[PDB]
């Protein structure tokens, strides 16, 4: 019985990379300084995980990790490194697979309540290199789709495009075609995502689809279709019949033709069809951020960032991960240490780096501001994500100017290929600064830029 | 839960009720002529149980009020459990008979700290008169009896931990197992046993099982991961020179070492015993200290200055005898000094004041027996695994208790001794009217438990209680039998840290809830 | 999450109900008048079946106590279905009249403790009854008696039965699949065969049909990668020498190298086919020991102290016969000693069993039927889907009701011995009243299910009832045929293990029950 | 949602109520008599107090315009946390007295600017009679006196905090420690106490456990970390020669480092110990620069010419004793010259003079007490987490008066001297009519704390505020006897500048709600 007893990992991180079998999933244990001991461990597992009529077993039978056999390392910070075992599973002679309840009991750790979010901001634990062993792997996104045509994997390219005014409606094609017909930027354009055929849904639910009607202007034209148009039908089964074979003329381009990803009804369901063919049905969702949960006064979503570390088949443009945390009270160790972790001067190491057996692109999201004049700033581990630089539109009120940085999916080109440092990530452009004009919700207390705004007669 | 004030009495009799229907849950479990209770749970099995602490831990009522005295109430039931595990359902009738008695003398207006003052004056005149009325439990026959009394009369149960104690002697551990037959078994490893096998077959001894039975062998110590390292033939060296079989503790054994090894042993030149680690880095520590000092070897390391290539044979150790099969491997004994083992038990004692407690003191403890003493494993005999719920809970609730009553004595059963010294210390006075009447309504309460037994019997609870008063002593009440007796001499002897326990908790959440003027609540 | 508490009568009615309701669906299915339900299909077509553990598995009620005390039920049933399998009209009764008969105890004001007490030396004298009355099965023709009575009354299944176990012995069986034949069909196959296909173009040997077919061929499997033993020419030799044809089964074999195979096969100097290496590692490795011991030949491991590259004609294992399909790999006739064979049984015999019961035993049972047992598939022509689920469904019951009846043995099927052990401990009598008294319901209520049997036959219940329990032995009520006579002449019979597992379980369950007396309900 | 507006009386209604409902929470609370009242939270266990600011800082309702009136009034509870963290019960009795006087002032309509010039003006000039007023504080009795009073005449704990407050003196700092015996323990840890303890388990000095315990030690600074070059040995030497002990300071030990220092160890070259780094710049820096100069020790740094190479012999530190356990690290006392231990000192509260004025300035406060004082324990014998809570918030609170004292001193408390120096500003004169009135009405504002004193204990109101204002000198009442007597004898002394903070906000507080004139809110 019990639950421990089972793994005794007393080694670091280094221990977890020399296995390179070692899949971690499971929840921080550390009890929040306010919240006390009991509670920590009552709503871990005990009522959030699979509801365990009884008990369930697997058909290979006997398997000890049930509950949570941590291994966690507590020595210095309580450094959390627990994982929900998978690879000590059924393993079978031809396809290693486990049965129907085996996964649905233990591996979706649930954190549906429990008070754990306040501030929890999960650097850097991955899969190492070691993955392609019995597993099938993800490394592509569109800069890896259409890779063939000038996109590389790390920051080389993209579609994922900016808009200029207006901002959304009166869609482009008819008349505001201009906008688009400006490949200087203007290039693949999409909509709001909370929409389509949805139950809860506006009267516009049948133009979504209707949107598939009017694509006679991609041939004939001399224009290829890269707009978001909302045709992603909800029930699959229509397409079964003819279109397998040879008329896949719609193409592999689930990011220049429309694709539905709200995070709520959709996700990466494409997985049985396409193991391995096509793997790929891009994330395609709208850039919004920084207004449903993160906010105080609206929170509404839950963290899931370590559970999502098998979903970069999708090849995200967007993750609802929080904020940097940056407000409220401060003082007694300032949350400010974002800064104090590198910008210290007077610190050092001389032996080691980040290198964890399988570097990928990792760099966080730029919140609030960060321009090229503080170029002392963000750069320092790898500077750029699967993402390219592109903030409000402040200083982006002309057409043509500057011709290179507006350049969202080609640019991102040139700028990785020039190969200049980490500066690439913001080699574009660095007026940005006047872009606070536009959106304030980013910078609030700490920059210059809202003192403008109010605060008594200052500048 | 949204904010909402309620005054006085709107809360009050809500807090009764609440308690009111908690208790009356659970009071009705006592007993063989009682019931269990069904506790619902639709995503799991709803369970028909005595579990006080399982019911506990399932309390949750539609009413606001209700729910959160009953969340109140679950908190003394948990630390109890943290404290002793059974005769929970003792401590929330005394609870709920002390509050409900002060929340009635409230209602005269009385200032309730001062009352709340005297009550803790009664406690502690409590806690001293159990410590004076404390009974040594010391021989094994009667810890049978307490263990089957907390089996609930199940005599080969209570026969079997005996042997099971006795075998293990006083500091060895005792550990449960899920029974699978209907047969009870009780078996005590010697030595040190852990759960790892070789992987080549080729290994395999004459007896069934895989098993190689090897004695006088030679202990070996390696601390750096040595896997299939080339380097080790040195040590291979000193083996040659011996030509006798050892044992290997080393991280592991690849495909070169486990080739040689083989080939060694099949074409007859040398037998070796390797086997996979049991534990990592940190057990491992533990292993090779504790196996030196067992088996008066000193550590052979590879780290630091000392490594394989200077070594001696006489620098392995020897064992007695170990057994080898598919999976298991167990040592029986060695020759270590004693001084070495209480020195390592002197270090550990500090090591027993840790941060984490619980779930690791445990681990020490059973390390510390098996370097000393026995281990002994319980496969308890019954049909189904719903009621080897219940046969364990009871296993382990006897067993704890026993740990409590072995050092502590124990004392008769039913609450007779509280109601015994409320006839003590009728005498003991607070410094105004307040705290005295917080003392009477603490005495008068404090019986409670025992009418609630004898409602369980289905019998007049004031008659018992009124002609247990006319008794003293040793005379009592059974139940079993339900008639007067001797109530200790029959044998229902239970540890007094229970009583104290439950006794403290309750009147230290009581104080502090019956004062109460006004709360907070959840929108309708 | 906030939950109530139900007091008594209304959740024992609502669990009666759900027992009622259960009880109405079972009736149906009893006996020879026993008949099927249609049990929903979310996408496709509902399924028309008898069988009582998959009805239990598809039950969905609104009430919440009727789901929970059909979960409690379904609970039982799995657990006889994983012990007996069939009965399931018996359990259900079963529990009916032990919900009765909680009720009667419910309304006596009953010791409930006394009562499970009472009723287990009840049940354990029982088991002793049940020994006693049980007779050894040994000749084939009751056998098939006992798979026709499982079949419901098919003697085309007994037959086939019995004549499985005449010919491949007991243990060695395999499950069914069948055909859309129409007709019926049992293929029975001994020696080594697993799946197995050739990928070659040439693969497609000298037999018509594409058939491969071999006499004494050797193969070796080198545990590792087979690059440069692509070489092989000791072995091409040596099989050159012994003038026989080139059939090798390898771990690993590079595409060209099989081209090259194929060259040669095609110049005709040596004859070269090879297959892909049989399963998983080490359960490849260990049926590959088996092959080896059965063969009389040492395996090639890459960590073996012999070469890859290097093997001898004595290297090699020897066999007589092989015959290789596009499916399939069978070996008729192996070169192996008995005490080969006799050494791997007792290597097996530890493993037999051990604790993970089925997951080791399917291919170790497979490796019995390769050993001493046999291949048995039956092949039923069906094309509906629908008489192929109950055919499936009635033949694995069959099948594992004659195990049963092998391994323990039959008593008289309809239920008699039920009231025969309850008149042979009518005078049985408990250590107080209270058990005499449960044991004395205990009795009226176990014949119970013999009531229903007779009165689903729209025959006089008591009348039978009363009628058979004059008369003794083999005087009995046959329902098929509905007449008094000689139950065993009648061939009435019904394997001692299901009976005794399902009043075993049926007893622990009850016992767990009858302990309900306030219940926790959920809002709606 | 939507915006709603409301004028005049129509806010000024709502408000009522609103602090009045603050009012039925907090005003009963104080005093023996006063009770306390439960504030729940969801996920966790409901906590009773009676501290008036914990009430206060969840406060919310539902009502929008009660809300915004209790946000206000939750400012000076704030405040007072910040500041102060007692006499909160006497803020909310101010808001009630000025939320009366408000409400009269809109009644007779008084001008606010008048209003708030003469509010401000009694508050001054009470400031200034409490001033002079001011009694000092050395004794360690009144001390006790004080710390009893703050945690409500608790003599044993009140006395145990006195007896620390000696022993440790007026440098020493007190911290807050988890509950796990039944009683109460002081510990005094001296010296530089910090989270470092030995890696390997054979740096065991002569008091096992690891535990290296060096009188006199000699202390290298090794700036940052010393690997590769790995050769500390022209002082490591030299000390050997020397034969003395060695000390260590480091950022990394290797493996490298660990070895050798192994080797010093068990070989027994000399006694050698290290500690780790510290942790964020900042922190290191000052508690290096501060031992080094308290030591005696030299300022090393590759950061600056040196090396561990280029070295000096005069750069060991010393101290007096050094004791290292297995995670602790401390330094019991340095030696050095008083001259320079002063001018660090000195230079250290220059540092204290710090603009930040915040938890910095509390880091830099560990390390002046680490240079006067000590760190003061008190492990509570606290048995359930909310009555280890309570106890802490009394401590807290004693812990606040006493060091409010030590600064200011204290004056008679409960009031009497509040009443008094009303008393004297009740010949205070304003500029004009409105002025005149504001003050007065100033003076009943004053007046209501000490008549809601006594209707907590539901005394008689009229006549003891006769006989309290028209009595003087140490002529009170008191609560805990509930008697009038000599205030010294009362001994309910208070540092009085928490009240003279708790009250300036009050004038603040009834200044701005003296502005009530619209009011725009959103829809529920």
């Amino acid at each position: 019985d019990q639950s421990s007893r089972y793994v005794n990992l007393a080694l670091k991180e280094e221990d977890l990379i020399a296995g390179g079998e070692h899949v971690l999933c499971a929840y921080i244990m550390k009890p929040k300084a306010g919240y006390g001991y009991v509670a920590t461990a009552a709503h871990f597992a005990a009522e959030s995980s699979t509801g365990t009529n009884v008990e369930v077993c697997t058909t290979d039978d006997f398997t000890r990790g049930v509950d949570a056999l941590v291994y966690e390392v507590d020595e210095a910070r309580e450094l959390t490194k627990i994982a929900y075992p998978v690879a000590l599973f059924d393993r079978n002679i031809t396809d290693g697979k486990a049965m129907i309840a085996s996964f649905l009991t233990l591996t979706m750790g649930n954190n549906q309540g429990m008070g754990d979010v306040e501030y929890a901001k999960m650097h850097d634990f991955y899969v190492p290199e070691a993955y392609r062993a019995l597993f099938d792997g993800p490394s592509v996104n569109i800069s890896a789709l259409w890779k063939v045509l000038g996109r590389p994997e790390v920051d080389g390219g993209l579609v994922v495009g900016t808009i200029i005014k207006p901002k959304l409606g009166l869609r482009p094609k008819p008349f505001a075609e201009a906008c688009h017909a400006f490949w200087l930027g203007g290039d693949f354009i999409k909509n709001d995502e909370p929409q389509g055929n949805q139950p809860f849904a506006p009267l516009r639910d049948t133009i979504a689809l209707v949107a598939d009607a009017m694509r006679r202007a991609q041939d004939e034209t001399g224009e290829a279709k890269l707009f978001s148009a909302n045709i992603t039908a909800d029930d699959p089964f229509e397409i079964i019949a003819r279109g397998e074979y040879v008329l896949e003329t719609f193409g592999e381009n689930a990011s220049h033709v429309a694709l539905l990803v709200d995070g709520y009804v959709a996700g990466a369901a494409a997985i049985t069809t396409a193991r391995r063919r096509f793997p790929d049905n891009f994330l395609h969702y709208h850039r919004a951020g920084h207004g449903a949960v993160t906010s105080p006064q609206s929170k509404r979503g839950y963290t899931a960032f370590v559970h999502c570390k098998m979903a970069r088949l999708q090849g995200a443009s967007g993750i609802h991960t929080g904020t940097m945390g940056f407000g409220k009270m401060e003082g007694e160790s300032s949350d400010r240490a974002i800064a104090y972790m590198l910008t210290q001067d007077e610190a050092q190491g001389p032996f080691y780096r980040q290198s964890w057996g399988g570097m990928k692109a990792c760099t966080p999201i730029i919140s609030g501001g960060m321009n090229a004049l503080r170029m002392p700033g963000f750069f320092e581990n790898l500077g750029n994500a699967n993402v390219i630089l592109t903030a409000g539109g402040g200083a982006f009120g002309h057409i043509d100017g500057p011709v290179a940085g507006a350049r969202s999916l080609r640019q991102a080109w040139q700028a990785w290929r020039d190969g200049v440092p980490v500066l690439d990530y913001a080699r574009e452009h660095k007026e940005l600064a006047r872009a606070f004009e536009s959106f304030p919700g980013d910078a609030d207390q700490i920059y210059p830029g809202w003192r403008k705004a109010l605060g008594v007669e200052d500048t | 839960a949204a904010k909402d004030v309620k005054f006085g009495n709107d809360a009050r009799v809500k807090m009764l009720r609440g308690v009111n229907v908690l208790a009356d849950a659970v009071k009705v479990t006592l007993g063989p002529k009682g019931r269990n209770v069904v506790l619902d749970k639709s995503f799991g099995a709803p369970t028909i149980t005595k579990d006080g602490v399982s019911v506990a831990r399932e309390i949750e009522l539609e009413d606001k009020f209700e729910n959160m005295g009953a969340q109140m109430v679950k908190e003394v039931a948990s630390k109890a459990n943290d404290a002793a595990g059974d005769g929970t359902t003792t401590a929330t009738v005394l609870a709920q008979a002390i509050i409900t008695e002060g929340l009635k003398a409230v209602a005269a207006g009385m200032n309730p700290m001062d009352l709340k003052r005297g009550i803790d004056k009664a406690v502690t005149a409590a806690v001293e008169e159990l410590k004076a009325l404390s009974v040594p439990c010391s021989d094994s026959k009667a810890i049978a009896q307490v263990g089957t009394i907390s089996a609930n009369s199940d005599e080969t149960v209570g026969k079997l931990i005996a042997e099971a104690m006795d075998k293990v002697g006083k500091e060895g551990v005792i550990t449960v197992e899920d029974g699978t037959g209907l047969q009870d078994e009780l078996d005590v490893v010697e030595g040190m046993q852990f759960d790892r096998g070789y992987l080549s077959p080729y290994f395999i001894n004459k007896p069934e099982t895989g098993a190689v039975e090897l004695e006088s062998p030679f202990i070996l110590l390696a601390d750096k991961k040595i896997s299939n390292i080339r380097e080790m033939l040195p040590v291979l060296e000193a083996v040659a020179k011996a030509g006798k079989p050892l044992l290997i503790i080393a991280e592991d054994v690849e495909g070169e070492a486990l080739a040689t090894l083989v080939v060694n042993t099949m074409r007859g030149i040398v037998k070796v015993a390797a086997v996979k680690a049991p534990g990592f880095g940190d057990r491992r520590k533990a292993m090779l200290q504790d196996i030196a000092t067992l088996t008066g070897g000193t550590v052979i390391s590879e780290e630091i200055g000392m490594e394989l290539e200077k070594a001696t044979l006489e620098d392995l150790g020897q064992a007695k005898r170990v057994v080898i099969n598919k999976d298991t491997t167990t040592i029986i004994d060695g020759v270590g000094e004693e001084a070495a083992i209480q020195g390592r038990v002197a270090q550990i004692r500090q090591q027993i004041e840790e941060a984490t407690s619980d779930y690791d003191r445990e681990k020490l403890q059973e390390r510390v027996a098996k370097l000393a003493g026995g281990v002994a494993v319980i496969k308890v005999g019954a049909a189904t695994e719903v009621e080897m719920k219940e046969k364990k809970a009871r296993v382990e609730d006897a067993l704890h208790a026993t740990r409590a009553a072995v050092e502590e004595g124990v004392v008769a059963g039913g609450g007779v001794a509280l109601i015994r010294v409320a006839s003590k210390l009728a005498d003991l006075r607070g410094q105004n009217e307040d705290q005295n009447v917080g003392i009477k309504v603490a005495l008068r309460a404090m019986e409670a438990p025992l009418r609630q037994i004898v409602l369980n019997c289905g019998e007049e609870p004031s008659v018992v209680a009124n002609t247990v008063k006319g008794g003293d002593g040793n005379y009592g009440y059974n139940a079993a039998t339900e008639e007067y007796g001797n109530m200790i001499d029959m044998g229902i002897l239970d540890p007094t840290k229970v009583t104290r326990s439950a006794l403290q908790y309750a009147a230290s959440v009581a104080g502090l809830m019956i004062t109460t003027e006004c709360m907070v609540t959840d929108l309708p």
